[PDB]
């Protein structure tokens, strides 16, 4: 990882940033695990193909999606907000987070 | 081919996303902790996306052990 | 985060190419340039001046306003961060990786 | 493609496009006084073009 980047415990946090949504379809390995269907940032409870469809609660406008790369959490929509998912890794050694680039 | 493994489960998948359609559950039966599929007890493990026969859980838990 | 009234904004990609729908990072990258570079002023192609002994996985620097000296291999990334010399916010480009 | 400056003997093999978009060569596009078409310039790096001399105040690399 980089010098900036933050951890939780050994869990290493990734913000990755994209010109949009449709960018992302192209990102292997990552693509594979969205459900580019669906409206609102979403999350993993688990690994598996399309596995990133547990609603964010009151997401940032530009938050895209939320991937833990291992282990299970509690799987449910409007409950856990980004700051408390940080917290949620259960063992993930990478939580990536894919953001839609704004100017400020 | 949407469809849910768990016998007499006539559901529909309005509420399902790609991901039950491709494991063969539907949003409901993917948390019930004992299900019956062609007469057997299961459930829907949440660590391997794959139903097993219910002594391979520990007591309550959502994935095998 | 900040120096002076600079915010320091550190930026992730998932590729390089990705840069290039970047707007208005796009114009002021030159792809065809090997290490990262920051920009002395602000100009078409402007990002040319070689980073010194740059980590792993930096793609560029490039200060939103305003000029500073323009050299190649002579200031690291951490002493870049003290050349704002006016600019509102310093971007620092990276390839992400797996770890 | 080609350095405006007085007979400039620059091949711009060690340029970059940013040099060669604008008209100057590397060591041109620093150099504190140059001479256009007969005329003292310098290469104003904030604006990233030459203005003539008396635009500039003493050294500075950009025009005030
Ligand atoms: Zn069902
Ligand atoms: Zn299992
Ligand atoms: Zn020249
Ligand atoms: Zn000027």
């Amino acid at each position: 990882g980089a010098p900036h980047e933050e951890r939780v415990g050994d869990m290493r946090i990734v913000n990755i940033t994209f010109s949009d949504i449709n960018s992302i379809k192209n990102f292997q390995p990552f693509s594979q695990y969205f459900d580019f269907t669906l409206t609102g940032p979403r999350y993993n409870g688990n690994i598996a193909q399309f596995a990133m469809i547990w609603k964010i609660k009151n997401p940032p406008h530009n938050l895209l999606g939320v991937f833990f790369d291992n282990n299970t959490r509690d799987d449910e929509d409007d409950k856990y907000t980004l700051e408390e998912l940080k917290q949620m890794g259960n063992g993930a050694k990478n939580m990536y987070i894919f953001w839609q680039y704004e100017q400020k | 081919m949407p469809i849910c493994l768990v016998d007499g489960c006539d559901s529909d998948f309005s509420n399902c996303r790609e991901y039950h359609k491709r494991h063969k559950v539907c949003d409901v039966h993917s948390k019930t902790p004992v299900v019956t599929i062609n007469g057997h007890k299961q459930r829907f493990c949440q660590q391997c996306s794959r139903f097993h026969a219910l002594e391979e859980f520990d007591e309550g838990k959502r994935s095998c052990r």
